[PDB]
């Protein structure tokens, strides 16, 4: 239970690539997954967007349980029938009708925001909420071809330097903060192909 | 004043002479834990 607060616990995370060769055939790619120290989260705050309801607001309104930060590297190894997506699982003992509310930013501004709204499934006791196969947005797509294009992988660092993307899990009814996960990229240079690091954000 | 729209992001690095974007602090210069720029 890495990513997970008192309510809720995220325990997949993918965004991936998949083609379709032929009928019967699919090939899919997976850039970032996921299948604890600490960070000060006032060496972040400048990377999301601040005002009410930014990160330093939710982060001061708590729980602070509910706080991560994840480092990606992200594996961009790869090639009509092309979908990008994104696949995500999360566990909670309560049955709430819940929010994921993801933004992506540049300087710490926003440029796009995906929501969704996920219901419950009871599961051995426990609740199981699943986004499954979202499409990934135009921007992501154009930002990865873009990312893709550049001639070094110094460059693609130098880019990923000011992207980030924040992740607001939220109960719908209460506006209670379930997971709160902000996400910082590099690129893959391993054979092993994607990797991360996963922190508990602190207050100093 | 600076800009940053996709294509500004993107020249900026590039062309860094043509680069009109906010200058920031890099993260390795920040107060953060080694395996941040360690991969597992
Ligand atoms: C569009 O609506 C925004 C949705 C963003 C979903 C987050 C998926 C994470 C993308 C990881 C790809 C790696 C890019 C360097």
């Amino acid at each position: 239970r890495s990513v997970a607060s008192s309510k809720l616990w995220m325990l997949e995370f993918s965004a991936f690539l998949e083609q379709q060769q032929d009928p019967d055939t699919y090939n899919k790619h997976l850039f970032v997954h996921i299948g604890l120290e600490a960070v000060d989260i006032r060496q972040i705050y400048d990377k999301f967007p601040e005002k009410k309801g930014g990160l330093k607001d939710l982060f001061e309104r708590g729980p602070s349980n509910a706080f991560f930060l994840v480092k990606f590297w992200a594996d961009l190894n790869t090639n009509g029938s092309s979908f990008y997506g994104v696949s995500s699982q999360y566990e909670s003992p309560e049955n709430m009708i819940i929010t994921c509310s993801t933004k992506v930013c540049s300087f710490g501004k926003q440029v796009v925001e995906k929501v969704e709204t996920e219901y419950a499934r009871y599961e051995n006791g426990h609740y199981s909420y699943r986004i499954h196969r979202s499409p990934l947005c135009e921007y992501m797509i154009n930002f990865i071809h873009k990312l893709k294009h550049l001639p070094e992988k110094y460059m693609m660092n130098s880019v990923l330097e000011n992207f980030t993307i924040l992740q607001v899990v939220t109960n719908r009814d209460t506006q209670e903060t379930l997971l709160c996960i902000a996400y910082v990229f590099e690129v893959s240079a391993s054979e092993h192909g994607a990797q991360h690091h996963i922190f508990r954000l602190v207050k100093e | 004043d600076s800009e940053t729209d996709l294509e500004a992001l993107f020249n900026a690095v590039m062309n860094p002479k043509t680069a009109n974007v906010p200058q920031t602090v890099p993260m390795r210069l920040r107060k953060l834990p080694d395996s941040f720029f360690k991969p597992p």
